[PDB]
DNA sequence: ATCGATGTATATATCTGACACGTGCCTGGAGACTAGGGAGTAATCCCCTTGGCGGTTAAAACGCGGGGGACAGCGCGTACGTGCGTTTAAGCGGTGCTAGAGCTGTCTACGACCAATTGAGCGGCCTCGGCACCGGGATTCTGAT
DNA sequence: ATCAGAATCCCGGTGCCGAGGCCGCTCAATTGGTCGTAGACAGCTCTAGCACCGCTTAAACGCACGTACGCGCTGTCCCCCGCGTTTTAACCGCCAAGGGGATTACTCCCTAGTCTCCAGGCACGTGTCAGATATATACATCGAT
């Protein structure tokens, strides 16, 4: 053993948890889980990178929910963006309930 | 008081607290506001829910019960908006959509 | 005695290979080619087994996408057959050959 | 002939299968050497970056990550092997 | 008749002696006159006599049409020459217009790319030029090599005695440049057995073999023609 | 009486507009087009003068670069006349319509 | 009208001779009569894609003028960088 | 003692110390404020300033030649486009850039032109 | 007037000082200067962005002469890279002289 | 239009290794707290943007004439697909060795922070010459003969 | 090609406003120095990469055949070009006026940083069923008669 485990993090449990919420009978192979994990990391790098540019161009030091929203509105095409911003505001307002 | 993960508080499965660390330690900006990780986790969950819905339906149409790389490629390329989001991505073992140009097909 | 007419088994091959996940180049030949190229840049390199697989997935995806755009050019010129000038037009319009 | 050059390991039938996977009905006899030149140029551009990332890491082994980062630079992001 | 030829060649020796700004023009016959590879052919006596006339100052400037490049092979000082059609020994840099000289002929023609990328290094440690090298063979009836035309026209507008050897003046602007020596009030001399379009225009017309005429001319100037001591490469007089 | 051969004036036009560097679309029409388009995204937008010039420079350079690629496609089909299908092929290979 | 104007039909102001001159700079010898309505369509699609981003940059900045930097960043995002406007 | 700095060294700039025209101090300050990494080592901005200076000297060399060939003596955007596009390495570096007021290189596709006589 | 001046930094004097070193009898227009200033900012953002990714993939905190060198070797094509690397090493060794 | 043999389908049983779930462990997310600076918000100066008007004249629009280009037909030659029999070597499994990836430990050279000092770089003003314009003289072509 | 004659080039005059130099001042770079941790260097261990042996049989190879596609040529029609007249509104110069950029001062809400607490997420283990394979059998479809 000698602590060499090192603990590799992934989105695997959350992709699985979302899959079971959407299609309860379906499962996912380890190659497909690796692809889904890569997709999340790519889209995360894009949205965070565009939010960084928006903060910098406006001389702001903070990425806020506005920067993530405009980054989403710039990155995601068409109707996918409009549903994404709806789910984004719903989550942020629910998280601000009682707060 | 008993701890509640910021994901459960936000009504979503994706890890708000992990996405917040990944923002703070990724050097994207000097500061990351408390709404940013919630909004970003909600968007990543929605995009994974869309691609998994379409992939699960493609797998069910192929009569399988596990998602494999074909079903992810079929789900992305048959949708006009996910295909534009993933325009330059290649998926390992995904294959390509079954298309043949109309003029290549037989005359009768 | 029996023989299928020309282009129909090619059309069966289009219909078959578009239905499959598999890699289409032989694996040991692709290993020797990747090593031959890398030795021009640094002597005595090793490869992770999965690094060769990542190069094969990317290069086969690239060649397939190039052949799809090559087909569009051949068809536009009123040909069924792809030719080297179709590959060169596709690569010029995409910004590779410019 | 035992004296095979490595680039001729990308056989004529392997190129036909790649063209057929891309929807091509009929393939000219001059396509194969052009396709090999295209493939060698593609691999030189991806391997030069992968070897640059390897040398930068002070290690002798090319890893799946060095190839993924080379492809991400080229504007050809590959999902399957990591982030 | 040979006696009339000798008297006219004597008078040509007087014209050449007396004139202060002699310009030579040459065509393909004079270089062909050894019985003509472009690499293997030794320069004909005419060329060497031109070098000798240059050495004594009986030549202001030189024009030629001869694609053989034997004027280049003879090391006639390059700065005093124009070879209006281009030369099988000469290439140019596109990106910065420097020139060169080479052991091999260029071989290609038509201002095409000869497979060399220039050699001019630069302060301040910038890249060497890397500019495409290109052959000098014009193909047909474009604008000439710009400097070679400008100098040939200029010298013609500035010369009191043009002399035209193995020349048909028919290629424009080339053979017409000798009309700028005439138009300013200078003299013109033509030496050929062949017909020519401007044949009416000269102060002296010779019919005779050009190497024989030039060998005679040199004898009448009292000059030995130098035998060629192998190839020559003088950029400058 | 005098008449240039059809296509020779067109050829001089190429040489001239390639030598020159000014903007080719009329400035007032381009301003009104930009304002009509932008009115779909917000009411009562205003534009800096340099902002419209930058939109014209970018759009006018994009149109020119597309016509180069369109000409390549027209020539490849053994034509000298560009047609809508050539613009469509160039936009398909460049990944704009794909 | 001194304030609050609405616009339409301005696309036909990208004149037939204007499209000709652009094709000339891009090396085109001969142009079919159908090209003008296709090119107006392409120009409008391009120009909407740049303007959508430019206006989302104005909205993020909380201001009512489109600035040169908004257009420069919109073009940079789309892999189409413009030099000469202060980027 | 700090009174040495108050009376000695005379502010030999990091640029003049490295033999550069480009501002090492400004390149360093931009690398720190741009959030590119947590730390920025002393050689990084000297190296980056040397590279930006090399690339600008390269474009100005080619643009000054293009200006001289047009018989001009001040460089204008046309000369920068003519410099960048005639060099195979700079055209690949600036492959996604449009230069304002730059135009395009004079170029006709060869099948469009007429044809000529010969006699050898 | 009225103490409302606001300085804007530019590469203009350095581009000018380099121009007079390469071509002493040449000038530059205000639009050509604005283009050169934008070119420098683009190439700076490319090299610094790749040096950032290089540092992060290797789990390092510091951008150094390494990282800049390998970013330059990745980004620049051809001999433009080898000359840029030679100039960078020459500047860093000269700067390290008398340390 | 029917007929036949080939390939894709489909139904069956059967065997096997990847995924789904369970358990133990330790790491990182959370909770409650503090400290200070980022950016929200309001009030002001004044830039530059939008609108309106009258002349001008360059460009756009309409027409008409006609020639060169698109493109539909058809003919011919060679190049590429389908097939089958022979040769190669890729793929498999097994066994062996040791280079180097990966981790853990120890140390110190590097660079972030900080305050005090100065000149390098910016905005603004003014001069004058590089160059846009052009009207005048020549030549260098292209149409007239 | 010969003939004047355009058609354009080369040049000297003029003129203006943009590039280059100069000034002065302010804030960004430099200097000297301390602190503490990122990372370079060494030592070990055990993964997985490279090398080799021989066996099987899928695949590549190479040669024959002939069909259909490429492309070369040609004729006919109509669509686009060039040019002349008229119409238009782009452009420009002026003048009006106020929306909204940009800069400033105030101030409190927010998020970095901290310590300790504990349960979520990772690695490791093991069992079984979703799926792959082998085999039997029915239907779809292609191409010849
Ligand atoms: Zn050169």
């Amino acid at each position: 053993k000698k602590r060499r485990k090192t603990r590799k993090e992934s989105y695997a449990i959350y992709v699985y948890k979302v899959l079971k919420q959407v299609h309860p009978d379906t499962g996912i192979s380890s190659k497909a889980m690796s692809i889904m994990n890569s997709f999340v990391n790519d889209v995360f790098e894009r949205i965070a990178g565009e939010a960084s540019r928006l903060a910098h161009y406006n001389k702001r030091s903070t990425i806020t929910s506005r920067e993530i929203q405009t980054a989403v509105r710039l990155l995601l095409p068409g109707e996918l963006a409009k549903h994404a911003v709806s789910e984004g505001t719903k989550a942020v307002t629910k998280y601000t309930s009682a707060k | 008081a008993k701890a509640k993960t910021r994901s459960s508080r936000a009504g979503l499965q994706f890890p708000v607290g992990r996405v917040h660390r990944l923002l703070r330690k990724g050097n994207y900006a000097e500061r990351v506001g408390a709404g940013a990780p919630v909004y970003l986790a909600a968007v990543l969950e929605y995009l994974t829910a869309e691609i998994l819905e379409l992939a699960g339906n493609a797998a069910r149409d192929n009569k399988k019960t596990r998602i494999i790389p074909r079903h992810l490629q079929l789900a992305v390329r048959n949708d006009e908006e996910l295909n534009k989001l993933l325009g330059r991505v290649t998926i390992a073992q995904g294959g390509v959509l079954p298309n043949i140009q109309s003029v290549l097909l037989p005359k009768k | 005695p029996h023989r299928y007419r020309p282009g129909t088994v090619a059309l069966r091959e289009i219909r078959r290979y578009q239905k499959s996940t598999e890699l289409l180049i032989r694996k040991l030949p692709f290993q020797r080619l990747v090593r031959e190229i890398a030795q021009d840049f640094k002597t005595d390199l090793r490869f992770q087994s999965s690094a060769v697989m990542a190069l094969q997935e990317a290069s086969e995806a690239y060649l397939v996408g190039l052949f799809e755009d090559t087909n569009l050019c051949a068809i536009h010129a009123k040909r069924v057959t792809i030719m080297p000038k179709d590959i060169q037009l596709a690569r010029r319009i995409r910004g590779e050959r410019a | 002939k035992v004296l095979r050059d490595n680039i001729q390991g990308i056989t004529k039938p392997a190129i036909r299968r790649l063209a057929r996977r891309g929807g091509v009905k009929r393939i000219s006899g001059l396509i194969y050497e052009e396709t090999r030149g295209v493939l060698k140029v593609f691999l030189e551009n991806v391997i030069r970056d992968a070897v640059t990332y390897t040398e930068h890491a002070k290690r002798k082994t090319v890893t799946a990550m060095d190839v993924v980062y080379a492809l991400k630079r080229q504007g050809r992001t590959l999902y399957g092997f990591g982030g | 008749p040979p006696e009339e030829l000798e008297r006219k060649v004597w008078e040509l020796a007087r014209l050449v002696w007396q004139s202060s700004s002699v310009v030579f023009h040459t065509g393909a016959g004079i270089s062909t006159a050894s019985g003509i590879t472009f690499e293997s052919a030794r320069p004909t006596q005419t060329h060497m006599a031109l070098v000798q006339l240059e050495r004594v100052g009986l030549l202001r400037f030189l024009v030629s049409q001869n694609v053989d490049g034997l004027h280049v092979r003879s090391g006639f000082p390059r700065d005093k020459l124009a070879e209006l059609h281009g030369n099988m020994f000469v290439e140019e840099c596109a990106k910065c217009k420097t020139q060169y000289v080479r052991d091999t002929v260029v071989g290609t023609m038509g201002l095409k790319a000869t497979g060399r990328l220039c050699t001019v290094a630069k302060a301040r440690g910038l890249r060497a030029c890397r500019g495409e090298l290109r052959d000098t063979i014009l193909d047909w009836e474009d604008s000439l090599p710009d400097r070679d035309l400008a100098l040939a026209d200029e010298a013609s507008r500035n010369a009191d005695l043009s002399i035209t050897l193995g020349t048909s003046l028919q290629i424009r602007p080339s053979g017409n440049l000798p009309l700028a020596t005439k138009r300013r009030g200078g003299r013109l001399v033509i030496v050929n057995l062949q017909p020519t379009k401007h044949d009416r225009h000269a102060d002296l017309r010779i019919h005779g073999y050009v190497d024989e005429v030039m060998t005679r001319l040199m004898k009448h100037l009292g000059l030995e023609i130098p035998a060629w001591d192998g190839p020559r490469v003088l950029e400058r007089a």
